[PDB]
Order: structure tokens, then sequence, then C-alpha cells
């Protein structure tokens, strides 16, 4: 299969520059171009520009052929956009997209979150959302995660390292007074479990490589 | 410099309806493209060359259009259905996309399970408390979650978040946490969270006292 594996995501300061990565892979990478999409809550989807890894012609969002430089490196199937001299505006999350040179875009990558601030990055604290029977509505239990006060963008939550799936609710972050963000994982479990069956989240929180797992049992 | 326009920006469906989006630019093009993007995840090819199914896309799925008008549609919507569409014109630099069409499917009226959760003995220890109101799988949309701290109704205290219309069940579900120092939490001693929606008759409270 086609796989675009970007670079994880940024925390970048006000006037610095910064560089995201594609990794292709399952495709002859010289047969087709690269290209760069831009995702904001601002403008929705922008095409950057692409870059024909065979020679290195680019073509360009004239909006953004300053901002954007794009360049190739066969031998490990990877192309880079920089973005130089960045601004709060180009906070965004950034796609690679393969296309033939003729054709329209048909893969996309998973995409990188960027952050543009001046503000240090925060972990999150975990706290667990124990299951009472205040949490029991008719023999169903629902338990959860609380994580809090972390910056920036995003953060991953899985439950027992992604054997629970069913019934698991991760809601958007919100943005707290503090200006950092709060989030919220929750599962509607079986009550005939929570006396025998662990629940374990994972929190991994990237930009500052903080990684929790933390036991959620009743009371 | 190629603007283009899609009619519906947001449209709500029922199943099996036929509903058709447009896609008008602001001069005329050879080919439309159609990317479908669920939030969180990146877009997916869904129909190029205006009216070729990308592989994958089911065949109730279909595209038409001619210079600058175009639309897309699909025979009898389903749950899976429910996403963002954008439109995507590559005729000349720079390329564009639209503004996107978002599809909610329409389901029968849904009242949501109220749960309530105290704060952590951990979070205690750091100084602040946080109590949370689950609100969990409803329908409609609208739902008015209202914290009041021994009957005192708060304001200004809480934030809430609502995940995205499932596509298993379609329902919504609402995440309401309210805030206080260590020192208010206790303060007081009833918490409770007050839930108004469609499908309740009367407005439903979860509570519990400190201890």
């Amino acid at each position: 299969e086609v796989q675009l594996q970007q670079s994880g995501p940024e925390l970048v300061k006000p006037g610095a520059s910064m560089k995201i990565s594609c990794k292709a892979s399952g495709y002859s990478f010289t047969g087709y171009t690269m290209n760069w999409v831009k995702q904001s809550h601002g403008e929705n989807l922008e095409w950057i520009g692409r870059i024909n890894p065979h020679n290195g012609g680019t073509d360009y969002n004239q909006k953004f052929k300053d901002k954007a430089p794009l360049t190739v490196d066969k031998s490990s199937n990877t192309a880079y956009m920089e973005l130089l001299s960045l601004t709060s505006g180009d906070s965004a999350v950034y796609y690679c997209a393969r296309g033939y040179y003729y054709y329209s875009l048909d893969y996309w990558g998973q995409g990188t979150s960027v952050t543009v601030s001046s503000a240090s990055t925060k972990g999150p604290s975990v706290f667990p959302l124990a299951p009472s029977s205040k949490s029991t509505s008719g023999g169903t239990a629902a338990l959860g995660c609380l994580v809090k006060d972390y910056f920036p963008e995003p953060v991953t939550v899985s439950w027992n390292s992604g054997a629970l799936t069913s019934g698991v609710h991760t809601f958007p972050a919100v943005l707290q007074s503090s200006g950092l963000y709060s989030l919220s994982s929750v599962v509607t479990v079986p009550s005939s479990s929570l006396g025998t069956q662990t629940y374990i989240c994972n929190v991994n929180h990237k930009p500052s490589n903080t990684k929790v797992d933390k036991k959620v049992e009743p009371k | 410099q190629i603007v283009l326009t899609q009619s519906p920006a947001i449209m709500s469906v029922s199943p099996g309806e036929k509903v058709t989006m447009t896609c008008s630019a602001s001069s005329s093009i050879r080919y439309i493209h159609w990317y479908q993007q669920r939030p969180g995840t990146s877009p997916k090819r869904w129909i190029y060359d205006t009216s070729n199914l990308a592989s994958g896309v089911p065949a109730r799925f279909s595209g038409s259009g001619s210079g600058t008008s175009y639309s897309l549609t699909i025979s009898s919507m389903e749950a899976e259905d429910a996403a963002t569409y954008y439109c995507h014109q590559r005729n000349s630099y720079p390329w564009t996309f639209g503004g996107g069409t978002r599809l909610e499917i329409r389901r029968t009226v849904a009242a949501p399970s109220v749960f309530i959760f105290p704060p952590s003995d951990e979070q205690l220890k750091s100084g602040t408390a946080s109590v949370v109101c689950l609100l969990n799988n409803f329908y409609p949309r609208e739902a008015k979650v209202q914290w009041k701290v021994d009957n005192a109704l708060q304001s200004g205290n809480s934030q809430e978040s609502v995940t995205e219309q499932d596509s298993k069940d379609s329902t919504y579900s609402l995440s309401s946490t309210l805030t206080l120092s260590k020192a208010d939490y206790e303060k007081h001693k009833v918490y409770a969270c007050e839930v108004t929606h469609q499908g309740l008759s009367s407005p439903v409270t979860k509570s519990f006292n400190r201890e």
C-alpha cells in the first residue's frame, strides 16, 4: 500500500524556522510529485505547492513561494517542507499529498500539527474518572481519564494499549482561561467487569514527551 | 484565484435520502475533484475527473458537472457518509479547494445518560478540584448542562465539549468540566449537574455530596 508518513507535532517559536518531513513507501518515489496542503481554522484547505522528485522542479502558490521551500531526498523517499520566519498565521495542520504530474492528488499523509507560540511546552496531568454508582445507569458503568493543563495540541489517548475501543469517547480539547488545553476520555463498560477487569488510559503528549499510563479503579 | 463555492455549507440529511451538493467555480475548468474528510483524519480522494469514483468509494456515490457548475450526489445516504466534502480544481495555478460541505445524518430523538464524577484524590492534593458531568449518546445536538453548587447556579465557571456525530448510532456526547479551587470545593457540599434536552420530559439532575 501507499504510505505517506509525516513527522510528529511541533511547537515552534515566532520568527524561527522549522521543517516537516514526509516519508513515502509503497510506490516508486520518482514517478509522482509531492504536494503540500495547509489546513487552518481561518482559511481551511490551501494548496501550498508541489515538487517533482526527479528533477527538484517546483510549482508554487505565489502566496507561499517565499515562505515554504520544498526539497527532496531520493536516497530515502523523503520530501521536506520548510517554514521560514514563522508567525501565528502559520499555526495549522500541514499535509503532504502524493500526485501524478498530470492527475489530481490521491493519497495524503497523516498530517503535522504546528503551533507557533512564544510559550514553553507543558505536559498534562492525568487524573482518573473513577466509576461509582453515580456512574452506573442500569448494569453499565462509566469511567474515564481527565488530561489537563497541557500545551500545545495534540495528545493521543488510548485505553489498555489499544485493546479497548468500543464505548470509548475521546472529547475534543477545550481551551481553558489559563491558555492551556484540557480534555477528557471516557469509556462505558459493563459494571460486571469493574471488580475484575482493570482499565488503563494511555496518554502521550509528544511536544513535552509526557508518557503517563494511569489505572482507573472504582471506590 | 479560481474560487470554488459550495452551496450547502452545512446540511442535515435523513437515512436513505438522496442529497446533492454543488460546487460552482469562478471560471471555467475542465475537471472537478472531490475529497472526503472526517474530523481528525486526513482527506481521502473520493471522485476524480468530475465523475470517476476513486478506488473503494461505494457505488452509491456519483458526480456530475460541466465547465463551471459541478455536483456530488449520494443515491441513498448512509451513516458512514456523515463527513465533510471538499471540491478541488487543479486547472490553473494556484490550485484551490472549496469551503466544504458538511453532512450530518438525521436520527430519532434520543435522551442522554447523565453521569457525574467527583474530583480525584490525586487532583485534590494538587490544590484544585474538577467535577465532570458526562452526557452520553443523545440526539439532537442541542443540550443544556448547568452546574449548581449547593443549589447556587454557577456561571462562567465551567467549559464543555461535544464529540463529533458518531457513525454507528449517530448520537452525540458531551463532557462538561466544572473547576474550583480546593478551598471553595471544601466550602460547599452538594454538587449537581442539571441537564435539559429534547428527549427529556423533565430536566434531569445528577448530583453528589462531598463525602
